[PDB]
RNA sequence: GAUGGGGAAGCUCCGUUUCAAAGGCCUGAUUUUAUGCAGGCCACCAUCGAAAGGGAAUCCGGUUAAGAUUCCGGAACCUGG
RNA sequence: GUUCUUUGUAAAGUGCCUUCGAAGAGUCGAGUUGUUUGGGAAUGCAGCUCUAAGUGGGUGGUAAAUUCCAUCUAAAGCUAA
RNA sequence: UUGACCUCAAAUCAGGUAGGAGUACCCGCUGAACUUAAGCAUAUCAAUAAGCGGAGGAAAAGAAACCAACCGGGAUUGCCUUAGUAACGGCGAGUGAAGCGGCAAAAGCUCAAAUUUGAAAUCUGGUACCUUCGGUGCCCGAGUUGUAAUUUGGAGAGGG
């Protein structure tokens, strides 16, 4: 079964994928910033990423906000070149869904987060859904086929960068790049 | 206690180590009612540190307790 | 409600609790011309406690207890005495 | 100035340590250094 | 006043494209009934089944087992959230041979599996039975849900991504 | 100025008048002292913010090295039980 | 030292056959905007659009095309110095 | 009239969890100007200072969607080199890194995707080598249950 689902949600828009994404988003949208877990929306390629299984269960949902970069201030200003001068249209190196992963963390790091999956997109957001495993918990480290997440440092890192999209938005390359730095370098 | 310690360490009741403590206390108090010239104290100090010996020896033999 | 652990031990106590017979020049007088014992206290003076204290410790009885917070840290009480306690008389202690 | 304990207690301490050098210490078999050296003068430096 | 959330859900869940997509509506229009109060013949047979006819219980299991052909009258359930999972079944039901059966109570098809939920249930044994069952039942049911999946798209409708089952039952390569 | 929440990479920003379970309490209550229930008021939209505003109830005499509408003498009124 | 030995259906290494099991999607790549690089029609990053494939993709330090060829398996993980 | 399935809560009712701190040094985000260009915008300063959020004994990286000509080499990390050179640049002022070579330290590995729908998991109780809330057992009781085992670079075969 898992396979059908996977390669099924692989065809977006498309009759079902759409007439579904619509009801859902029309739902989801309305339910508090982040609105922690229910029972795992799309379980398909969720396993690809250590699915639901953690810890016993726990996968929360969050609506990040869409768009570009809110350059604060009102001004400039600061000379401008090399703007500086520029404001309205800086673009966020962050990683839209990344932000999601972080806030989710905050909204409760009684757990630690294994990875985050997309789900839908308005013109006023981007509906991402994150996973967990409650290390400070049960089988999590007991039936620990996975105590990885449990050990000392590998935790809360749901935003020290060492996550996945950050790992990606940085340097998981190898060759043709200056992407393990740090470095800087070189003095 | 006033020792020892090796003494208070055994063994009269909480209602026994009791009037031992209450005793030393009415001591310390009167011992103060002295308050008159010098003052040494000296055994105000004695009576005191002892007051504690009692107090501490008193809050363990109720602990190893809870430890059962 | 419910439980399964707790606090520890009944520590303590907390009482005691009447300081050091605050008696000097004028105080003695209090316990003289007036018959009103000028003990002291522990700033955290439980108030009517003082009552229960003296009434217990020196044990005689008292009527009023007006109790200034002296300029020192000294929280000194001003106790009296019913037809009983005759001051110097209950100045067997001090 | 009807005070408050916070400023009371403190007021009181101004008093308690407003006192000239102890004189014992003066001969502690070691050294001791002379003079209160921390000396509020309710007319020089001032409280709070 | 937050039952609404789900209330209003069902609302637009009907309102928008009053059918929409695949048997995604079959599990809707032809759902509301599927599969009659005649199914309880099945859900009575498959009730004390664990004595006269073993049992099934196995979500992905029943998926590979309608690919491994040893299946029975397999009844898929109304309820589904997502509906994503059980929407597979509606295809590899004829695409293999089994007699599909978009049966009622999801949690009922969890009664007949001595478990909480659950997924779609089936069979593969009897001899008492074998007639009684497959006969009246598989006859009538296979008729309804099958010759239904015939058109069924419309009625509503779509029997969407066949290109899906194509992919899937292809794939193996 | 917290919280129902919403913005912000974020310290944090914004909102107390437009978003489950309400907030509790009450008399009677299923009662031999828990606690539903009969019924009522029901976002009370937390709380802080006045030693000149609002605001329960004392006065006369005596007293000291230094207090006092208190201490003490007499005579009082308020509040809760 | 092991007075034990609950198992030995407990696990390992040939040539024979089964497009043998088939492997990560709003991702890969692209357009564009900013940004960054020694990066150069040649960096990565992130926005907004568009959105694959499965003898598929990624790359090959000039853009197109068409042949070829070379070289690894991405979009899930851990891991001592 | 009586059970559940399901999204939602409310419990001081059980038990853990975080929140602050913090010299250095590590993962991030976010971002100046002063400066040099003898001017000043380009740019340099600098992916630098300041601001913010996260770790540790290190951290991070790491079994390649690499480097490569043939030749071939074979996870990271560091050093010496490569090199002030390929490039980048009002090609100005200045930027300026790589990859078969010698070193240093050495490790390799598990998932998703596949079946017999679980006999695998939390607890809490009785008892247990372990002496009270506790290292792990056993049996049993509620609960979990798209999360029991082979298989994952290479394939072991996966099945026969």
């Amino acid at each position: 079964a898992y396979k059908y689902l996977e390669e099924l949600q692989r065809k977006k828009q498309s009759d079902v994928l759409r007439f579904l994404q619509r009801v859902r988003v029309w739902e989801y949208r309305q339910k508090n910033v982040i609105h922690r877990a229910a029972r795992p929306t799309r379980p398909d390629k969720a396993r690809r990423l250590g699915y639901k299984a953690k810890q016993g269960f726990v996968i929360y949902r969050v609506r990040v906000r869409r768009g570009n970069r809110k350059r604060p201030v009102p001004k400039g200003a600061t000379y401008g070149k090399p703007t500086n001068q520029g404001v309205n249209e800086l673009k966020y190196q962050r990683s839209l869904r990344a932000t999601a992963e972080e806030r989710v963390g905050r909204r409760a790091a009684n757990l630690r987060v294994l990875n985050s999956y997309w789900v839908n997109q308005d013109s006023t957001y981007k509906y991402f859904e994150v996973i967990l495993v409650d290390p400070q918990h049960k089988a999590i480290r007991r039936d620990a086929r996975y105590n990885w997440i449990c050990d000392p440092v590998h935790k809360h890192r749901e935003a020290r960068g060492l996550t996945a999209t950050g790992k990606k938005s940085r340097g998981i390359n190898k060759g043709h790049k200056f992407n393990n730095t740090k470095a800087g370098r070189r003095k | 206690m006033a020792g020892v310690k090796a003494y208070e360490l055994r063994t009269k009741s909480k209602e026994q180590l009791a009037s031992q403590l209450v005793d030393l206390k009415k001591e310390l108090a009167e011992l103060k009612v002295q308050k008159l010239s010098r003052p040494s104290l000296p055994k105000i100090k004695t009576v005191r540190k002892s007051i504690a010996c009692v107090l501490t020896v008193i809050n363990e033999q109720q602990r190893e307790a809870v430890r059962q | 409600y419910a439980s399964k652990a707790v606090p520890h031990y009944n520590r303590l106590d907390s009482y005691k609790v009447i300081e050091q017979p605050i008696t000097s020049e004028t105080a003695m007088k209090k316990v003289e011309d007036g018959n009103i014992l000028v003990f002291q206290v522990s700033m955290k003076a439980n108030k009517y406690q003082i009552k229960k204290a003296v009434k217990e410790l020196y044990e005689v009885d008292v009527l009023k207890v007006n109790t200034l917070v002296r300029p020192n840290g000294t929280k000194k009480a001003y106790v009296r005495l019913t037809a009983d306690y005759d001051a110097l008389d209950i100045a067997n202690r001090i | 100035a009807q005070k408050s304990f916070r400023i009371k207690q403190k007021m009181a301490k101004a008093k308690k340590q407003n006192r000239p050098l102890p004189q014992w210490i003066r001969l502690r078999t070691n050294n001791t250094i002379r003079y209160n050296a921390k000396r509020r003068n309710w007319r020089r430096t001032k409280m709070n | 006043f937050q039952y609404t959330l789900d209330r209003n859900t069902a609302a637009e869940t009907f309102k928008l494209f009053n059918k929409y997509r695949p048997e995604t509506a079959a599990e809707k229009k032809e759902r509301l009934t599927k599969e009659a109060a005649a199914v309880a013949e099945g859900k009575s047979k498959q009730d004390a089944s664990p004595k006269p006819y073993a049992v099934k219980y196995g979500l992905n299991h029943v998926v590979a087992l309608i690919e491994n052909k040893k299946a029975k009258l397999v009844l898929i359930a109304n309820d589904v959230d997502p509906i994503e999972l059980v929407v597979f079944l509606p295809a590899l039901c004829k695409k293999m041979g089994v007699p599909y059966a978009i049966v009622k109570g999801k949690a009922r098809l969890g009664t007949l599996v001595n478990q909480k939920t659950s997924a779609v249930a089936a069979l593969t044994e009897v001899r008492a039975e074998d007639e009684a069952a497959l006969a009246k039942l598989v006859s009538t049911i296979d008729a309804n849900f099958a010759d239904k999946y015939d058109e069924v798209k419309k009625h509503w409708g779509g029997g969407i991504l066949g290109n899906k089952a194509q992919a899937k039952m292809d794939k193996r390569a």
